[PDB]
RNA sequence: CACGGACCAAGGAGUCUAACGUCUAUGCGAGUGUUUGGGUGUAAAACCCAUACGCGUAAUGAAAGUGAACGUAGGUUGGGGCCUCGCAAGAGGUGCACAAUCGACCGAUCCUGAUGUCUUCGGAUGGAUUUGAGUAAGAGCAUAGCUGUUGGGACCCGAAAG
RNA sequence: GUCGAAUUUGGGUAUAGGGGCGAAAGACUAAUCGAACCAUCUAGUAGCUGGUUCCUGCCGAAGUUUCCCUCAGGAUAGCAGAAGCUCGUAUCAGUUUUAUGAGGUAAAGCGAAUGAUUAGAGGUUCCGGGGUCGAAAUGACCUUGACCUAUUCUCAAACUUUAAAUAUGUAAGAAGUCCUUGUUACUUAAUUGAACGUGGACAUUUGAAUGAAGAGCUUUUAGUGGGCCAUUUUUGGUAAGCAGAACUGGCGAUGCGGGAUGAACCGAACGUAGAGUUAAGGUGCCGGAAUACACGCUCAUCAGACACCACAAAAGGUGUUAG
RNA sequence: GUGAUUUCUGCCCAGUGCUCUGAAUGUCAAAGUGAAGAAAUUCAACCAAGCGCGGGUAAACGGCGGGAGUUAUGACU
RNA sequence: GAAGACAUUGUCAGGUGGGGAGUUUGGCUGGGGCGGCACAUCUGUUAAACGAUAACGCAGAUGUCCUAAGGGGGGCUCAUGGAGAACAGAAAUCUCCAGUAGAACAAAAGGGUAAAAGCCCCCUUGAUUUUGAUUUUCAGUGUGAAUACAAACCAUGAAAGUGUGGCCUAUCGAUCCUUUAGUCCCUCGGAAUUUGAGGCUAGAGGUGCCAGAAAAGUUACCACAGGGAUAACUGGCUUGUG
RNA sequence: GGUUGCGGCCAUAUCUACCAGAAAGCACCGUUUCCCGUCCGAUCAACUGUAGUUAAGCUGGUAAGAGCCUGACCGAGUAGUGUAGUGGGUGACCAUACGCGAAACUCAGGUGCUGCAAUCU
């Protein structure tokens, strides 16, 4: 009973991103001074905080960096009998949607911020959220007052990225800043070799791109989505490739 | 929660019975293949004792 | 995930008996025929004090899709399905492995 | 040191009915049930009665439909009782109910496709690790009774609410 | 407190229940207000408390299994009563013996493999698991470190060659054994096998011991589904009249004799009575019964007196006794 | 909404509200129109306000941090 | 006077609408809440030598991956250690001896495997059709998973055989409604034809609270029906010496 | 009795070291046209039993060897355990009554047995 308040921090997906971003952006501003001592969980960590005041300091070190949830609890012991002074408990939970996931949006949320179409992925992820759409650039914010009264999930992690390979970049010229609407022509790092299976798709990798070049992607085609969103979606308008990131071995 | 007290005294109150053996035990779950001959089997052998031996 | 297009599967027909090649596409909803059964107690009695009759679905942690691969056998044409899994995208045709 | 009880008389709580399950009694028995109604009466009693209808004598199928004996209504293993034999013990013959098992018949599903045939109808015969709340010298119907179930205020007294 | 004014008051008159009225307290609206009073639908519903009326006879439980927004409750299975039915030594048994199976805990084993732990000192293309960045990739910034690099000794519930006890499966025959040859569409090169049989032989020691207030079978329904205690084997907790299990007995449902007293310990389980002997416990007196016998020990300025049980530790003491 | 007077009332229109003599073709009900069909029907363009984009507003709800770079700083960046 | 085929009014349709009405706001639990899943399952242990056996006991896994990592057949032997070879070394390729598995078998853990169940090649779809029987959890119901056959057609091998999905133990789902595939079968009940609709038989929409409700808060203004108390004794517990 | 083919039980049959094997049989060895398979006729294929061999293989014998397997009034009736008491002890735990009964170790002895067919001084 010496720990006498708590932060608890989780996140649900089992490869946690913004977690462990969350981890050494606290080792930078040494916001953790007033630890007792740190306790892993299955899902997240556990901080011990001695005094109040101190686990209070953190939550607000913590709205200014990742969205996150709160709420708090007691529990009793034994009363100094001067008239009196319970041990409390926060439950921190960061939203689980990563940096570079894909997301497809409920329909009355997308139509709010900005029409921007349901097929989007993700941008930046700040204090706020951020989702940006890949073929045609256009950002909308999510705040956490507006997801968690709606909560969705993730349409594929990471462990669905796909080995791609560059054949040549077509430059269409409209862009904010991100050398914009490349409209690359690519194929699998599978098909290349023994196949011509092309696909030819707008991506915001403009600039970073170029020929002979890997890339990792998304691809809608022969993988597995479930998602009830997705279902209420015009199968004729989802793209095949969403190009993701580049590997770029930069030495050995 | 479970506790296993008490529950062998009240089997062993009827007691523990065996399933009787009869003769002549059920075919089904034997091989059809051998049901399939021991139907025509038990057929000529009454027929064969309805005739000759009388 | 992919299946063919094409199958060389089982008849009972009562000429065939064998195996005969099918084809398969997928799972659509046309329109879905109130002269099913159990829409007029609503178109009758939803009118009514007592009024919206029939209750929804709201509890939707529900996940997954019919996946249907059909076998439209290319000699006699008639149907008897095929199953397949606890599946969450189909195409079918390309991407053969 | 949990709750109710100062004392006395009187009142005071598993009832009734509709439909039913097992068991038990009685009538009649491949039938059974007179009483919605009519006839008569000493008059809400008793007595007498036609035509139907109910349940039963046939199942099975989602349905159109078809619809129960190869035979001393079958073969084997036990089976009370009676018959024969023996002074008896026992041996031998017939063996009801009922228990086990292999078959046969009818409906369903899958198969087999005869004489024929408006050339597309018709379904003879033969099948099958299948399936039925069946047939295989009928047992049900009606009234009453205790026990039990459901719907009723439902063993009696009790809310905050609408 | 205020007391010539936003003062005090009579009568008239207006606003009515999700409505009114409020210099705002959720106040007031006929002793009723976080939604008045009256009658009706209403004997509203209740997995929740309380109560439930005559006697005797016989039999006699359960707090456990699976399923339920299920844990103060229900269905189902078990336990129990009743009505009985076909027969009457039936073949069964909370048991042993013989003949064989299975097991991997106690103990043994570590100079017969494995085997932790506590702490960790440096290794920039011997990795890169990841983080933010970046109009790129000769690309930076970071962290657990990729690596133990040449260290030792010690064990274990998730280590083993060998392997008790106690519990446990099966068999000890008539539906069985043998001889002769019938059936078939299966099986074999083959009427050879297989399976089921006809006919013949084998008899009360017919295939170990002991017991059997008959054995076999079916319908139908009540209550219960909050359990606790003890010895022994144990897990969590320093340790709990603590938390959870295992086999058997008991209390609950059960008096009587003994432990002064006591739900669980010891003896023993109940028709009404008489005589007889005993159990556990006791025999100075209360208090029925030997101030019986026999060998010793012990003196306390807080002696000691009978299991469960209501008391105690190490270590000291020329106090005493026997070694 | 604040609560006499005197004296002051800073910075921010991203968020949520509110608002507009603002651009227009993204969304877009019934009726209507067109096409196919034997007909029930099916499909297509068309499409009001509102939403969306753009502008205004804090005596509207409200907000007023961190990292640097030379070490105390109402410093500059 | 003003206004005019517009306004108003009637009916349907879209938007807005806590101003108002109705209702909900899971369970387990060393009090409830937070965290967690012990709620559906799997391996080792707890577990006391059949089986069974509890705890918010312990160390861990599953909501997947795969036309080969399934099926058959043939050839071959692994981790590592030692001795030798231009560059070549702590680690490239080649060679030989020793080599009971110290390797590998998609993944947790425990079993299993040496002319194989590993490794490298060869041909293939049995990862098929009809539906019964059995085992596990169990009421001997469901669901999932599995075992041994029967009737068909096949794959491989010279052959015996083997194969009804991953070497074994886990990897998944009812009624209702929806939709597709086999008979082109049955019916639309006055009689026909064609669309349409309803049926039988086998399967995928799925409830993860997993034998399966459509569901946010607060009350210190609170109400009702009930249930729990209160302290001062573990087994003798408390004292002066890390 | 010695070999060969096919085996059963699967170390008393293995492992390490040396030493012997008349006979027949297995084996090493000879060659590359055909069938076939490789980088390589080494394995595998075919052809010859002709040119040559017991050097190996295999078989047998030995070693105060390692290992393994049977035996023990060996360890030891010890450890452990079922049942019993108003038995002991503050406890930890230990005695006694009726029962069951190990193991490593120590020592002694052992080193394949055998079924069918055939061929051999």
């Amino acid at each position: 009973n010496t720990w006498r308040a708590t932060v608890q921090i989780r996140q649900k997906v089992p490869h946690k991103r913004t977690f462990l971003f969350l981890e050494q952006l606290i080792l930078k501003h040494n916001a953790h001074v007033d630890t007792i001592s740190i306790s892993e969980a299955k899902d997240g960590l556990d901080f011990f905080y001695a005094q109040k005041n101190h686990a209070v300091k953190m939550i607000d070190f913590l709205n200014a960096v990742v969205p996150i949830k709160h709420k708090k609890s007691e529990e009793l012991i034994s009363q100094d009998t001067t008239g009196a002074t319970y041990k409390f408990s926060y439950s921190v939970e960061i939203v689980p949607i990563c940096k570079d996931d894909l997301v497809v949006l409920p329909k009355k949320l997308a139509k709010s911020m900005g029409n921007i179409s349901q097929f989007v992925l993700c941008s930046k992820i700040s204090n706020t959220v951020q989702f940006m759409d890949p073929t045609t650039l256009q950002t909308a914010d999510l705040s956490p007052s507006v997801y968690w009264r709606a909560p969705f999930n993730a349409l594929a992690d990471v462990t669905q990225l796909v080995e791609f390979i560059v054949l040549d970049v077509d430059s269409t010229g409209i862009s904010r800043g991100n050398r914009v609407l490349a409209d690359i022509t690519v194929a699998r790092t599978s098909d290349l070799g023994v196949n011509d299976q092309v696909y030819y798709v707008r991506s915001h990798l403009g600039g970073i791109c170029h020929a002979g070049d890997s890339v990792m992607g998304y691809f809608i085609a022969n993988s597995n989505y479930n998602s009830d969103l997705f279902d209420g979606l015009n199968i004729d308008y989802v793209p095949d490739v969403v190009l993701v990131k580049k590997l770029y071995q930069r030495k050995s | 929660n479970h506790t296993a007290h008490n529950q062998t005294r009240k089997a062993h109150r009827n007691g523990i019975k065996k399933p009787k053996t009869y003769k002549y035990p059920s075919l089904k779950g034997v091989d059809p293949k051998f049901r399939r001959n021991h139907k025509h089997a038990l057929h000529g052998t009454a027929k064969a004792l309805a005739a000759a031996k009388k | 995930v992919n299946v063919p297009k094409t199958r060389k599967t089982y008849c009972k027909g009562k000429t065939c008996r064998k195996h005969t090649q099918h084809k398969v596409t997928q799972y659509k909803a046309g329109k879905a025929s109130l002269f099913a059964q159990g829409k007029r107690r609503y178109d009758r009695k939803q009118s009514g004090f007592g009024g919206q009759t029939k209750p929804v679905f709201h509890k939707k942690a529900k996940t997954t899709k019919k996946v249907v691969l059909r076998l439209e056998c290319v000699k006699c044409k008639t149907r008897a399905q095929l199953t397949l899994k606890r599946c969450k995208h189909f195409e079918l045709g390309g991407e053969k492995k």
